[PDB]
């Protein structure tokens, strides 16, 4: 079964580092694009950052261009985010999203709002 | 039998032989795939089959015509003109060719509101009864009755001149050269809307591979006929080496039409595959 | 502020999902080899019908 | 066995009644252009044509009929279908062109407006379909950047060091506008094996040119699609 | 306390694997390894149904396994006799979007539906729309007929819907799935059926109390073709992954995986042969294979089209497979 897990999160003071994890099992890992989505309180969910299959092509949003990172093992089914240079706004719960067909690059309902392939996120909070 | 013109019959026979397997080819992979039944290719498989109806008519009457028997005026006029008319109806076919190509690039948005099967169907039929009846004009009223079988002994050269090139070989000719030359200037304005050159000269070869071969191929032998009427001045092989380049436009046809375009190699390399 | 109720609606269908009786795999194995060599001689497509019998030829 | 050949041969008159019919049917099918619509709920993908012959509403699709130059267009915009769109999406694989308005004004929602592009674009089936870009609503974003008070910086940092292309043909209004277009196309630009390309069209919520434009743009669809198929693009 | 009922879930889902995990006394591949495999099958194309102007999406056999019906893109219901190739009748269809098809048991209504959120049918037996069910917000993806009176129906909206015909109100709504519902199959007994949706999640359901019966999770992508096995007691199905699994009702756990490393693209139809040794599914490779039921292998490949193959349909007695694809044509193999 589609089990997607992540780990870490919580509550982080602004400006430090923090690393979000996601275990996937149920599937091969090796074979589906990857997906990075965040949601606000009173908000809609918010695409930020992708991987490939084989981590050539990775791509991050405007709003957190190269102070977001993300890599990902096949060889443990891992995917990992590290997130720097927090601000207060930037707070959201974080959810990964996976490509509805392997080894594609055209991920349609990574953003919509009830996505089966997809965790149930962490809680992430940042404030002084 | 002459070694010269022993020589050309077989050069002849073969052109008509490579002809035949050419042709018959394209016209079993438009009859064999459902997706190549389409109207543009109805155009290339009327082609198909007047090469085909050349090498296996037209050729074998113009050696027949060659082996300089004596029989019935009209039994050399009739392969005359039934030669005249596989020629014409390959020369249409041809340029309907040309004018579905000019129809598809200049106009692509009402291209398939004009080239439809039916409207293509009877183009089809409009062009090969008008060759028909071309053809068929020294047997009705233009013949040269003044009986060995030969060309000029039964056609005279009045009608292949004025009638035949004048009539119907420059205008066709000057339709597919304006046409391709609009084709080119097209596809250079779409170039340069999207190493450019490159791309520029490989499209000009493209459509210079269809002109300048239809010259080389049927100038010639018309040539030969105007400076044989107007001032009448080597004959020996002259004549049947451009008899050769003549009909080599029927067997070089596939080539150029059929084997360049995509649906064609697609089909072509399913049966490859599912064969082996 | 309403996935209370409907978290809580799936963990009621998981075990209308429990309540079951589950047969071995070997069961189910044995029931569809059984029920393949039973229909085998009636199926066309597994034994083509010779032309006479075949209504498309 | 004279009711078997009769039968049949009624049949067989049926089929030639259905063919023909279909023949029939064939030439309004090949005489008007299917386009697909696209866009956000803020884009004004509902009045991007102005020049709208027949504008139907059905159960959950908008029809809209028009001719230009004698040429028919029947653009179809769904937006009664839920959030995911990823599967009646393939249906739309034979369409002449797609129109996806875009709001430019809003710079929150651009990244959505992104994203559904580059998916689209990406495509496996309509990879060779390709995609018009329509920029309307070009009033708010130039009287957004002419007040100052939001800055594209915020959103995407590439503007500060970005400036106009040497091409523009017509300063901050027409810098962020062309910037807009440059981050659409390098995403357009990413894929396709010159089997389809992107179309960029500053239009107004105003502009009656909407018509002509699409028509230059599926003119020139149709004719690179042509010198493809004939090896010469 | 949601994480708590979160856990809860959990638990019941681990509960539910290792009960699957105890009854998995073997794999049914290395239990055929007795049997004498089918080897190859070829097959060759009788008949080529022509007429359609856009790409095919939908076909149905009718119990008769004479007359079949189709649906185009371009808005067209056309019915084929497989027999003679002569077309019976072509209902013109309001909405051109139509992606679904349904030939009723007793040959006298068919059903249509599609993007416009609304299953039409059209009585052939009068040719008019007798009645438009409507109330789905989502596309219609899949239709099936119970009888001359009740009608199931499949919509994007994550939810399944039995209507009656006559009424035209929704006798039955199925909300469980979570993912946009592709396709489903009635069992031979015509008391439960089973529903594959987008997610990798598909459910069986009953047609008396109106609920979820059992849940197979064993797919990983979109779920888009399912076919029930002629017994009622398994069923295949189809996803994305270039994936097929065959599930057993009664054991609630996969049995067989056909696959192939080769074969990377997406499936689409999913059906089996009368005896059910073979399953026939069509791929975007433009064209189907058969595999073996029991033994998991590909036995045939029908590569007659051009166009990836949308819909798979075979008879009630299996006499010969149709296979139509969006090149606008239907081959017949035999
Ligand atoms: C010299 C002559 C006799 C050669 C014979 C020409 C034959 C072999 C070729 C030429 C034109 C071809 C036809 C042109 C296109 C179609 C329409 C298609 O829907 C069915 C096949 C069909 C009907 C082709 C069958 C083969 C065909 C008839
Ligand atoms: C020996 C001479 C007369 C050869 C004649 C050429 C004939 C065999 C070829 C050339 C062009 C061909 C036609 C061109 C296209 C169509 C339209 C299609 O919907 C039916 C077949 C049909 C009508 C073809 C039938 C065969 C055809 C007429
Ligand atoms: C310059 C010379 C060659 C003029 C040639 C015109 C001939 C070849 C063309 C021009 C328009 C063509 C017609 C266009 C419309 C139709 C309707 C179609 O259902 C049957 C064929 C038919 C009737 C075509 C027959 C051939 C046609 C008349
Ligand atoms: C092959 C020889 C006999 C000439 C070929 C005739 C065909 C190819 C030519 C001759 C006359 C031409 C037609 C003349 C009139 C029109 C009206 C124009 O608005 C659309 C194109 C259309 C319909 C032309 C299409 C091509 C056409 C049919
Ligand atoms: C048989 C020979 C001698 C005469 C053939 C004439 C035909 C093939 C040529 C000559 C001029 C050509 C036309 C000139 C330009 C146009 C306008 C364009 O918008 C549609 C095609 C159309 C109408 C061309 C169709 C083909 C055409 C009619
Ligand atoms: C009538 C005669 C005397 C004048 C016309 C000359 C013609 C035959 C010449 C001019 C340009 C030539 C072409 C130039 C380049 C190429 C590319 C080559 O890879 C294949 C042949 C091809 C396509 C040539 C074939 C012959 C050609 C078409
Ligand atoms: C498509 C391109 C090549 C242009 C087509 C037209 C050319 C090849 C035509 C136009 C007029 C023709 C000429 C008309 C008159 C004569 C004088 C005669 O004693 C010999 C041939 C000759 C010299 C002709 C041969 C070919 C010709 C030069
Ligand atoms: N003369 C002449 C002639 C011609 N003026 N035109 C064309 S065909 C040009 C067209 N139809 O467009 C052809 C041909 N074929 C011939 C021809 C016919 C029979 C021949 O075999 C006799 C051998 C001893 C010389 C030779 C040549």
């Amino acid at each position: 079964q589609v089990q997607l897990q992540e780990s870490g999160g919580g509550l982080v003071q602004p400006g430090g580092s923090l690393r979000l994890s996601c275990a996937a099992s149920g599937f091969t890992f090796s074979n589906y694009k990857m997906n990075w989505v965040r949601q606000a309180p009173g908000k809609g969910l918010e695409w930020v950052s992708d991987i490939s299959q084989s981590g050539a092509s990775i791509s991050y949003t405007g709003s957190v261009k190269g102070r977001f990172t993300i890599s990902r093992d096949n060889a443990k089914n891992t995917l990992y985010l590290q997130m720097n240079s927090l601000k207060p706004e930037d707070t959201a719960v974080y959810y990964c999203a996976r490509c509805p067909a392997p080894f594609t690059r055209d991920c349609f309902d990574v953003t919509s709002t009830t996505y089966a392939y997809r965790g149930q996120g962490t809680q992430v909070t940042v404030s002084s | 039998l002459e070694t010269q013109d022993a020589l050309y019959v077989a050069l002849e026979l073969v052109i008509a032989a490579l002809s035949v397997a050419g042709n018959v080819l394209v016209c079993a992979a438009v009859g064999t795939a459902n997706t190549l039944q389409t109207p543009t290719n109805y155009f290339l498989v009327s082609l198909a089959a007047a090469d085909v109806a050349v090498g296996l008519f037209a050729i074998p009457f113009a050696i027949t015509i060659s082996l300089g028997f004596c029989t019935d005026f009209y039994g050399c006029l009739f392969l005359a003109c039934f030669v005249l008319v596989l020629t014409q109806s390959s020369i249409f076919s041809l340029l309907a060719v040309a004018v579905d190509r000019y129809l598809a690039i200049c106009v692509p948005l009402r291209y398939k509101s004009l080239v439809t099967g039916t409207r293509a169907r009877g183009v089809i039929a409009v062009l090969w009864v008008l060759a028909f009846g071309i053809g068929l004009t020294p047997f009705l009223g233009w013949n040269s009755k003044d009986v060995k079988c030969l060309f000029e002994n039964v056609v005279p050269m009045s009608y292949m001149v004025y009638f035949n090139f004048f009539g119907c070989v420059l205008p066709p000719l000057l339709i597919m050269l304006v046409i391709y030359i609009k084709i080119f200037l097209v596809a250079c304005r779409q170039l340069q809307r999207t190493t450019t050159l490159q791309r520029e000269i490989h499209a000009a070869k493209s459509l210079a591979m269809i002109v300048g071969i239809f010259a080389l191929c049927w100038l010639p032998v018309h040539a030969v006929n105007c400076v044989t009427l107007f001032q009448p001045a080597k004959p020996k092989w002259a004549m049947n080496m451009a008899i050769l380049l003549s009909h080599a436009n029927s067997v070089v046809n596939p080539i150029v039409y059929a084997y360049r375009n995509r649906d064609f190699r697609y089909t072509f390399h399913k049966i490859i595959s599912r064969y082996l | 502020t309403a996935s209370i109720a409907q978290a809580r609606k799936l963990v009621e269908q998981l075990k209308m999902e429990a309540n079951i009786d589950r047969i071995k795999v070997s069961k189910a194995a044995a029931d569809l080899m059984a029920y393949c060599e039973a229909h085998a001689k009636e199926d066309p497509l597994l034994t083509p019908v010779p032309a006479s019998e075949n209504p498309f030829r | 066995t004279e009711d078997q050949r009769n039968e049949e041969k009624a049949q067989r008159e049926a089929n030639k009644m259905i063919e023909k019919q279909l023949q029939k049917d064939k030439q309004v099918y090949r005489a008007t252009h299917r386009l697909l619509l696209l866009g956000a709920d803020n884009s004004g993908k509902s009045t991007i044509v102005k020049q709208m012959r027949i504008y139907h509403v059905n159960s959950g699709i908008f029809e809209t009929k028009f001719q230009v130059d004698k040429v028919n267009f029947h653009m179809f915009d769904v937006g009664a279908q839920r959030d995911e769109r990823r599967k009646w999406i393939q249906c739309f694989n034979d369409v002449t062109a797609i129109i996806f308005v875009v709001d430019s004004s809003d710079y929150n929602r651009l990244q959505e407006a992104l994203n559904d592009f580059k998916s689209i674009w990406n495509n496996r089936w309509l990879r060779t379909i390709s995609v018009i870009l329509f920029l309307n609503k070009q009033d708010l974003l130039a009287e957004k950047v002419l007040a100052g008070k939001s800055k594209i910086e915020d959103y995407f940092p590439e503007f500060a060091r970005y400036t106009t292309p040497e091409d523009a043909t017509p300063p901050r209004v027409t810098r962020a506008k062309y910037f807009i277009r440059d981050e659409f196309l390098r995403i357009s630009t990413a894929s396709g094996d010159g089997r389809h390309y992107c179309y960029p069209h500053f239009t107004c919520s105003v502009d009656t040119e909407n018509a002509r434009r699409i028509f230059n743009d599926c003119r020139d669809i149709i004719q690179r699609m042509h010198l493809r198929q004939y090896e010469l693009l | 306390e949601l994480d708590q009922l979160r856990q809860e879930a959990e638990q019941l889902k681990n509960q539910i694997r290792d009960a699957r995990k105890a009854c998995a006394d073997a794999t049914l591949s290395q239990i055929t390894n007795n049997i004498d495999p089918v080897g190859r099958i070829q097959m060759r194309t009788r008949r080529t149904l022509r007429g359609h102007l856009a790409k095919i999406y939908a076909m149905h056999w009718g119990t008769d396994s004479r007359l079949l019906v189709s649906a185009s893109q371009d808005g067209k219901l056309i019915i084929w006799d497989s027999y003679t190739t002569n077309k019976v009748h072509a209902i013109p269809l309001r909405s051109s979007w139509v992606m679904t098809c349904a030939y009723a048991p007793s040959g006298n209504y068919v059903a249509c539906g599609g993007l416009d959120n609304i299953c039409s049918i059209y009585n052939l037996k009068t040719v008019r729309v007798s009645r438009e069910l409507a109330g789905h917000t989502g596309y219609l993806s899949c239709c099936r007929f119970l009888d001359d009176n009740q009608i199931v129906t499949s919509s994007g909206d994550t939810t399944c819907a039995l209507w009656d015909i006559e009424t035209g109100q929704q006798t039955t709504t199925f909300t469980g799935h979570t993912g946009d519902v592709m396709s489903l199959s009635l069992a031979p007994d015509t008391r439960l059926f089973v529903s594959g949706a987008c997610d990798a999640s598909a459910k069986l359901w009953d047609v008396r109390e109106g609920m979820c019966r059992q849940t197979f999770t064993g797919h990983e992508s979109d779920i888009n073709a399912i076919c029930f096995f002629p017994n009622g007691n398994a069923f295949a199905t189809g996803s994305d992954d270039a994936t097929c699994r065959l599930f057993d009702l009664r054991a609630d756990q996969e049995l067989m995986t056909y696959s192939h490393d080769n074969i990377i693209c997406g499936i689409t139809s999913v059906s089996f042969s009368k005896s059910g040794r073979l399953l026939l599914a069509g791929y975007d490779d433009f064209n189907c294979n058969v595999w073996d039921a029991l033994k998991a292998d590909r036995a045939g490949v029908l590569a007659g089209h051009d166009n990836r193959v949308s819909c798979l349909g075979v008879t009630d007695d299996g006499m010969a497979v149709a296979t139509g694809s969006w090149d606008s044509f239907l081959k017949i193999w035999n």
